[PDB]
């Protein structure tokens, strides 16, 4: 049962690293600031993250190096009846790897259009424009940019909704399969690989990131957009929907629970210090949320002072905010190509190693529960990926964003809180918070302080609830811009999202149903960890 | 195992000097797992020095540790009078635990001359068969000593235990008892007993003696 | 307020079989990895085992593995050591030490427990008088000689008189101990006076009372 190991600690460090810093640092963290009272956001942020996100963060990874085991078979062998937790987390990880890649896809698109002496989002005099279209963001028009990534990129001006799909554009096919091809030469040999393939991916993005920060820096009104940016405004303290999308951004920015932490957590050695291994990563990404909010902010206000347009148009969220609003500016600045080359390269590998994470997660989880497949990766993963690919092409239509959309909205969002809500209950509650400091001083010589005990048993479910809760009071029936989803759109969002949580009770009932005794003495069986 | 191996064994010492005793592994330690104990005379052993270089509560200033990997050391800044105890350096880095040799710190004092006294076999001894001639030699310093059994003039060195007490924590000297052990027989085939000690508190041995006809 | 007291702990033949205890107080007993550690005569430190606050981490020394078996109690605060095929080496003052954090090592010892390992026969002391000789100061001497096995408890005069005694730790040979003490008084003081000296063996269940005369 000597399971393989890091070929080196940097690896699995860049590989956690790699995971949790994706493209979410970078474009709904600043803009949560700016939205949320700039440098007094930094408050219910930190406390949020301090006492919610580093905790689970630090479990998951210490159940990772300490159970030996991916995600089904670890929750099964920690808690027997609370097993399905583990097959509710692969699936989601399933389901996120259908979208997630996408976006991938369209960096790498914007990274071969970006072959050109001048930059093909810059005019409004093209064939693909409309008299709406205007040369910068402005209300009640049209950007080029936009106009651009929608009308030519994406032709999703040509699909009626989610039920017309439309052709299927060949370029980004190409762009998608590229990065399963990546994606697949990176985990088919494992993380005697995938180790090295974050070296690049995990560290390529503080290099952009670096001469992104100058450029964004030396441009004129980079101060004025560092005053948008953080501008202290303690009245959002006060606010309960600035702690909660405090609260919602740190757990998703980390993604503990995930079964992606706990899986390469899983290769580590018994002893080692994983104490430091949270500390440090945790930091780590949060740093570079920060850092990143100065590289996007300079630009916005380098936009709002010598283009002369609105912050209030520039200041935005998410692809938008990076295939629209960022890559606009980057053609006006000289040596547009270079820094328009190095940003797409930049958010293609923020994407990659989260990619590369989720994926392990399940090849991981899974090896460890069937020898079957442990035995044989590449051809599993092959088929995993050629699996993904092939419904990957209703992404690569002309309605994909569609596509994209609902299962961004339904496949993950309320699962995985529900998910790691029941893992906060199964550790602290089922398994007990004294049999894991047990577990944790065993390995790294110390037990855990009594902050994090009372973090893990009584702050973590409230976490996870003050969340859950939050995004059920803002919940609304899926829309995007003026397309309206149909009745069933939403009811088979609500199936993909179902289909991971019902996981969890119904092993829960199979293997009540599947042992011998009385109930209290199924339950005595089904709650007896496997060390036993 | 990781022996640990310290030096000096015993060390001596007069308050007020700066000591370093050693404490040398055969494979590497974390410098957060290697701690040192202290124990006093009759006592249980106590935390002195934890994680190489931290102190543990009580333990006065003029103490410290340094070291890594296969090398570390206690150090005493200015000794005093109650840092008399032996001291034990431990790893906790890996199974099994092991603990060092020790080291022992003693005083030190103006070198004393023994007073030396012999006894002949009581009467008791005698009836119940044997007969042991005892001989003290109290308040002496340093520890070693040579003691010898004469009898009629002639050198006997068998049937003798020697034990030395240890340091006295007043006056800091030590004391020795030899006994020679005969049987009724061969102690009443002779008449003249002798011990004399040789120290180095003298070039000549202090001679004790009795004749079974006084 | 922490207090640890080990308890059992005596006089066992080869192969037997003893069971130490521990008994904690002034802490939260189940939130600490306990450890025995023990002594031999030598003075010289072994740890033996140790077990971690909830019992589901056990380790062991090279030369007890297998042999012996530590235990927790923690609804009674106990620490437990079941110990079999007691061999002459296991020979030792067991202590009770405690060490949750690795990084700390053992913060609290016991008061320890004495185990003695021996096929040697338990046999009761002879009191010797030893008076001169056959000056300022007169020194007296006390032989008890041939017992088995430690301890026994010597003073002069009922423990009336502490000046001038030196008490000779004991040394085995051929399974027997010999022990001796000297008392030092003012040539006045003896014999004008009466000096006793009083040996027990506890093992053997003897008490002598031994008065030294000139003759
Ligand atoms: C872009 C600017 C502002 C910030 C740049 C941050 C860079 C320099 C930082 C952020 C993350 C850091 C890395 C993450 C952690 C490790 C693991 C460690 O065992 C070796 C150093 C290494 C590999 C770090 C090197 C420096 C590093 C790459
Ligand atoms: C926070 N780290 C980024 C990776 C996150 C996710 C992901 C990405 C690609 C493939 C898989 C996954 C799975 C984990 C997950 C769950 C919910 C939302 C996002 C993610
Ligand atoms: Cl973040
Ligand atoms: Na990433
Ligand atoms: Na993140």
């Amino acid at each position: 049962d000597e399971r393989e190991t890091w070929s080196g600690k940097v690896d699995f460090l860049l590989s956690v690293i790699g995971f949790a810093v994706d493209l979410a640092n970078v474009w709904r963290f600043p803009y949560l600031c700016y939205k949320n009272g700039g440098g007094a956001f930094l408050v219910p942020y930190g406390i949020m993250l301090a006492v919610g996100g580093i905790p689970l963060f630090y479990m998951e990874l210490a159940l990772g190096q300490h159970n030996r085991k991916g995600a089904i078979t670890c929750w099964g062998r920690l808690v027997p009846l609370f097993k399905g937790i583990g097959y509710a987390v692969v699936l989601i990880a399933f389901y996120v790897d259908f979208y997630y890649n996408v976006i991938i896809a369209w960096s790498l698109r914007f990274f071969f259009a970006s072959f050109t002496n001048s930059l093909p989002w810059t005019s409004c005099n093209n064939i693909w424009n409309t008299p709406n279209c205007r040369p910068f963001e402005s209300q009640g028009f049209q950007s080029a940019a936009s106009e651009y990534f929608n009308r030519y990129i994406l032709e999703l001006n040509r699909s009626e909704g989610i039920h017309d799909l439309g052709a299927i554009k060949w370029d980004m096919a190409l762009c998608l399969l590229i990065v399963y091809l990546i994606c697949y030469f990176s985990l088919w040999k494992g993380i005697s690989t995938s180790g090295k393939v974050v070296w690049f991916t995990a560290l390529f993005p503080y290099a952009a990131l670096l001469i992104l920060l100058i450029r964004g820096l030396t441009l004129p009104g980079s101060f004025l957009g560092i005053q948008y940016y953080l501008t202290p405004n303690f009245s959002a303290i006060y606010k309960a929907e600035v702690w909660a999308d405090a609260a919602t951004q740190v757990f998703f920015s980390l993604g503990p629970g995930f079964g992606v932490l706990l899986a390469y957590a899983s290769y580590n050695k018994y002893h080692n210090n994983v104490y430091k291994d949270a500390l440090l990563t945790s930091f780590i990404n949060s740093a570079t949320s920060f850092i990143a909010g100065f590289v996007i902010f300079s630009v916005l206000g380098y936009m709002a002072h010598t283009l002369g347009v609105r912050i209030e148009d520039v200041a935005t969220e998410g692809p938008g905010l990076v295939f629209v609003v960022y890559p606009a500016a980057i053609a006006t600045m000289p040596a547009s190509t270079f820094w328009a080359l190095i940003f797409f390269m930049m958010l293609a590998t923020l994407g990659l190693d989260s990619s590369f994470g989720g994926s392990e997660a399940i090849i991981t989880a899974l090896s460890d529960e069937f020898p079957k497949i442990k035995r044989n990766r590449e051809l599993f993963v092959a088929g995993l990926f050629s699996l993904y690919f092939v419904v990957g092409l209703a992404s690569c239509t002309q309605g994909g964003f569609y596509f994209f959309h609902l299962l961004d909205r339904y496949a993950a969002g309320y699962s995985i809180l529900v998910a790691v809500f029941f893992e906060a209950i199964a550790v602290s509650w089922i398994y007990g918070t004294n049999r894991f400091s047990e577990d944790i001083r065993d390995m790294i010589g110390f037990p855990p302080g009594r902050y994090w005990q009372v973090c893990w048993r009584f702050v973590a479910p409230i976490f996870l609830l003050f969340i859950t809760v939050y995004l059920l009071i803002g919940y609304e029936p899926l829309t995007y811009a003026d397309y309206v989803y149909p009745s069933w759109a939403n009811a088979l969002g609500w199936c993909i999202a179902g289909s991971s949580v019902v996981m969890i009770p119904a092993v829960a009932i199979f293997k009540l149903l599947s042992t011998p005794g009385s109930l209290r003495q199924r339950f005595t069986i089904l709650t007896t960890p496997w060390r036993d | 195992e990781n022996v640990l191996t310290q030096s000096p064994a015993i060390m001596s010492t007069s308050p007020g000097e700066k000591v370093t005793m050693t404490c040398r592994a055969s494979s590497s330690v974390g410098s957060s797992y290697l701690h040192w104990y202290q124990q006093k005379s009759g006592a249980s052993p106590k935390l002195w020095i934890y994680s190489t270089s931290n102190l543990a509560s009580g333990v006065p200033a003029r103490f410290s540790g340094s070291g890594s990997g296969t090398s570390y050391s206690l150090t005493i800044s200015s000794v005093e009078a109650e840092d008399a105890a032996t001291y034990y350096c431990q790893q906790f880095s890996g199974y099994p635990l092991t603990f060092g040799s020790g080291t022992k710190l003693e005083m030190k004092r103006a070198d004393a001359a023994p007073t030396v006294s012999i006894f002949p076999p009581s009467s008791e001894q005698l009836t119940s068969g044997g007969a042991s001639v005892v001989c003290f030699l109290n308040n002496f310093y340093p520890k070693d000593i040579n003691v010898k059994w004469k009898i009629d003039g002639s050198e006997r060195q068998n049937g003798v235990l020697n034990s030395w007490t240890d340091q006295d924590s007043k006056d800091s000297t030590y004391s020795m008892s030899s006994t020679l052990t005969l049987t009724k027989d061969e102690y009443e085939r002779h008449n003249s007993y002798t011990c004399e000690a040789t120290h180095k508190t003298s070039t000549s041995p202090i001679v004790k003696s009795f004749n079974r006809n006084e | 307020e922490v207090q640890l007291v080990e308890s059992g702990g005596g006089l066992v033949k080869p192969g037997g079989s003893l069971k130490l205890s521990c008994a904690a107080s002034g802490f939260t007993f189940s939130s600490y990895a306990m450890s025995w550690v023990r002594q031999s005569p030598e003075k010289r430190l072994e740890w033996v085992a140790e077990i971690s606050s909830g019992g589901r981490y056990i380790y062991y020394s090279d030369t007890v593995t297998g042999r012996f078996t530590i235990s927790r109690d923690n609804a009674r605060n106990i620490l437990h050591l079941e110990m079999s095929s007691l061999r002459s080496e296991d020979t030792a003052m067991y202590y009770c030490a405690r060490g949750e954090v690795r990084q700390r090592g053992f913060d609290y010892w016991g008061q320890g427990t004495t185990l003695t390992v021996s096929s040697a026969k338990t046999t009761a002391p002879s009191v010797y008088p030893l008076a001169p000789v056959c000056g300022s100061s007169v020194t007296l001497g006390c032989l008890v000689k041939g017992y088995f096995p430690e301890p026994v408890t010597l003073t002069w005069n009922s423990g009336s008189l502490s000046s001038g005694v030196h008490t000779f730790p004991a040394v085995l040979q051929s399974d027997l101990y010999t022990l001796s003490s000297s008392v030092t008084v003012t040539s006045s003081t003896w014999p004008s006076q009466s000096i006793t000296c009083n040996v027990a063996h506890p093992a053997s269940s003897t008490k002598v009372d031994k008065k030294i005369e000139p003759r």
